[PDB]
């Protein structure tokens, strides 16, 4: 049995769903794995490291499929539309695996379901406690929420901790992080590392207590893992209390998110207007609307004074560490269906980790 | 002509006062005891002691070297302060723990007008009721001049190590 | 008396010589503060901000130099033959303070003779206890150590802190400071506070200390214990060969910055890493590096930013603001408003470079 991880193609993703560690484990398997040469450059694993590994390397992405019984990606294939077709390279009756993007990404499923192609989209795994090893929201939010802070340290004209100089006193940036889910957990973390004092507010009660035990201090207001809309009634009830530490506010990191409906916004453009002048706004959820109608996917925009920051794809911000557990996640969803010496893959379907993911087993 | 003192000792003397201000210096760096003295802290202001931080702008070899140290045992921001928000507060304390800290207290910048440390400010420590130092031994510091603090009869000289000297302490404290 | 800070000038330089909170000083000192406006601009010091603590908002440069008794500035004064004569706005027989770069700028110097202006070169103060508040070199330099840190995070492809996660563990990151004065120092802690490894080399065997003093770990050869020794770069190739982001603070007046990290070396080390070069405008610790760009050979970004203390404009200005009030206030005394530089000042001695129409610091041709 084969499998084949290619380079990937899509506008800055420097990812790679592969890592050394990753084939020792898949070819113990049964797994025959080629990698395309150059795959792992924007992530630093070198096609060196890999062929160590035990897998081997393909001259050309096509070379990859060609005789791949599963492929592993970690963005969608690009259909034959959208400026190469990828789909058409897969080999048809294999197996794919990756951030498809199910839902908003129509098309490029039904180009798979005609190439006879069984894909499973791994954002779509279930909320269930044993798949956390699994899951690459998490993984990628995790490091998405480290990546803001360092972004925000970069666009922010001041230093981060306090220290007390011969010159003066230099005061402790004030950060202010709005949702405190995977990727607001760990902004919370790594400024406080930087020393600043954090701030940090979510409609989840859940969240109050970490909050507290990481070091920040919570903004009181007032689903099956997550929440949805909250209404007009809270939002303004919300801009209460945020606002006496919000006009005190450096850095805003937003990542509040609500599945299926736009992301909630949580600055207006009224609320950026009384920020101090130098502020920065990390906007996590600029791919679902923005918590913050100024910023804008891909640039940084400078509006009243504050800076908006939206990069899109953060994850790949922080490619050779994305990378890696990526590859894991993978690793841990495929993994529990070879049947150990055969050399044949079965999803077990009963098992809702490959329901709630495979979107066409054609 | 300089007096001596032990752990004991120095868990007696702060353990019995009501108002504590900490003073760090290069000296709890190079021994990297801002947890054990972060400890000595919560214990102490667990009887319902008032504890303190005095920052001197030039403690430590760089801007900010007690702050970064502090930060990482955890110690609150709103109790630690720069000389000139608390240089006023040691009268009012009974004890004045210098941990690793030396040229920061010298008084030879107000006096001796000649010294390398001259016109440099200092921390008020002297006022404090009684003033426990710490330190491997009696060289001198940064500086390079000797601390008439140092041998006169409201001071300590718990010689030794500031991880370990405040190891103890914090045990002969329970 | 009046006393005007203009805007910087020079391309990219975004500090301001003056601050809220130092207006009000002056002001309190017996001053007539103006200020160039959008002076404070890239240092998020509004005209606003600043009218609000007393001072008034010329319009022009020149309108601010005209009749100032005092000037303040950060970066030396343009001349004519670099295009633009700021020395000329500057009144006849004021006095200046600013960094100048006296000792390697001996043209600046002169004109500001031939207009009999007393200038103070603040990069010059003696190095004493009593003159610490008044050092620029230590205020600007420790928020570049600050600032290489985070640089280099930006650049890296990897987070600095080691994280346990339900899909794996990703090691910390590995740094490698050369130069331990203030800027490496601040290097030192930042990198160790973020979460990584950090490892520290330099010259001055006293650094061991002050390095173990911040968490880090001094490379020092093992060869025993504390004829050619100049093998311990064995133990500083060791190092670099597993290190991701390597950060150079090492400097020396005049002379040209002394080679660090050689090609040869930047060859030995891992894709994905940086290097970030703070002394890229003295001819830099890697010949690789470029004054103002991030240049890319061998998988090794070479990382290469130019007055690295404007990058966190915001907090140095004030900070720089700060140094320059703090070496002036002790000469500003009743005498009806009138300040007066004890020529028995060693702060005044040592800095002062031109008096009323001559050079006067010794190392000048004077
Ligand atoms: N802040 C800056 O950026 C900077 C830069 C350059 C110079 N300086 C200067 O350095 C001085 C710093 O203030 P400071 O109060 O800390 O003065 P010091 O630096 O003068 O004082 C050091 C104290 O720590 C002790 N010590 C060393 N290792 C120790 C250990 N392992 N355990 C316990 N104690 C230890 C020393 O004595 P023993 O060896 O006898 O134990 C000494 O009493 C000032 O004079 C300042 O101007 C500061
Ligand atoms: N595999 C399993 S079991 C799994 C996987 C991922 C996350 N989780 C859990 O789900 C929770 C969060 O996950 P997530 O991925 O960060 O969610 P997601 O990134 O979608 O949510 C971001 C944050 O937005 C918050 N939020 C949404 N709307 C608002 C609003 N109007 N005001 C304030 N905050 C708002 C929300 O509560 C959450 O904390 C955590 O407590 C995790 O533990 C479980």
């Amino acid at each position: 049995m084969k499998i084949a991880i290619p380079k990937e193609r899509r506008p800055g993703e420097d990812r790679v769903a592969i890592s050394p560690e990753v084939v020792k484990k898949l070819v113990g398997l049964g797994f025959e794995v080629i990698v395309e040469q150059g795959a792992g450059v924007g992530a630093s694993i070198t096609d060196d490291a890999l062929t160590a590994a035990g897998a081997t390397i393909a001259s050309t992405a096509a070379q990859a499929l060609s005789q791949a019984d599963v492929v592993w990606k970690v963005q969608r294939p690009m259909t034959a539309e959208e400026g190469t077709d990828e789909v058409a390279l897969i080999k048809e009756g294999a197996v794919l695996m990756c951030h498809l993007g199910a839902l908003t990404n129509r098309p490029v499923v039904e180009a798979l379901t005609k190439r006879k192609i069984t894909a499973y989209a791994m954002e779509l795994m279930p909320r269930i406690s044993r798949a956390q090893s699994m899951d690459i929201l998490s993984s990628q939010s995790n490091l998405a929420g480290y990546r803001a802070v360092i972004d925000g340290a970069y666009e922010f004209a001041r230093a981060f901790p306090m220290m007390m100089t011969a010159a003066g006193t230099v005061p402790p940036a004030r950060v202010l992080v709005f949702g405190v889910g995977v990727a607001g957990l760990q902004a919370i973390a790594t400024a406080k590392r930087l020393g600043a004092v954090v701030m940090a507010t979510d409609v989840r009660a859940a969240t109050k207590e970490q909050v507290e035990s990481l070091g920040g201090k919570f903004i009181t207001v007032d689903a099956g893992g997550y929440a949805k809309e909250m209404g007009e009634e809270f939002r303004k009830k919300q801009a209460e209390a945020v606002l006496k530490e919000l006009v005190k506010t450096d850095i805003a990191i937003t990542t509040a998110l609500i599945p299926g409906k736009p992301a909630p916004v949580l600055i207006t453009e009224e609320m950026v207007t009384k920020m101090k002048p130098g502020s920065v706004i990390i906007d996590l959820a600029v791919e679902a609307g923005g918590n913050c109608p100024l910023s804008e996917p891909g640039k940084i925009v400078v509006k009243h004074g504050v800076k908006i920051v939206g990069h899109t794809n953060v994850p790949s911000r922080v490619a050779a560490d994305a990378s890696p557990l990526f590859a894991k996640n993978l690793l841990n969803f495929l993994t529990p269906h070879v049947d150990k010496d055969t050399k044949t893959l079965v999803m077990k379907l009963e098992d809702e980790t490959v329901s709630g993911t495979c979107v066409t087993r054609d | 002509s300089v007096k001596a003192g032990s752990a004991e000792d120095a868990a007696f003397i702060m353990k019995n006062a009501s108002k504590v201000i900490i003073v760090p210096g290069y000296g709890m760096a190079v021994a990297q005891a801002q947890h054990a003295l972060r400890e000595m802290a919560d214990v102490l202001k667990k009887e319902g002691v008032e504890v303190s931080y005095a920052i001197h702008p030039v403690a430590g070899r760089m801007p900010g070297h007690m702050n970064v140290l502090l930060a990482e045992a955890n110690v609150p921001y709103d109790e630690v302060f720069e000389l000139e928000e608390i240089n006023s507060s040691f009268q009012t304390a009974d004890v004045a723990f210098v941990i690793g800290a030396n040229d920061v207290t010298n008084p030879a910048a107000k006096t001796d007008p000649s010294s390398p440390i001259y016109g440099m400010p200092i921390l008020d420590v002297e006022k404090a009721g009684t003033v426990l130092f710490i330190k491997r031994s009696m060289a001198s510091g940064y500086a390079g001049v000797e601390n008439e603090l140092f041998f006169r009869n409201n001071t300590m000289m718990l010689f030794g190590d500031a991880k370990k000297m405040t190891e103890q302490i914090v045990q002969a404290m329970n």
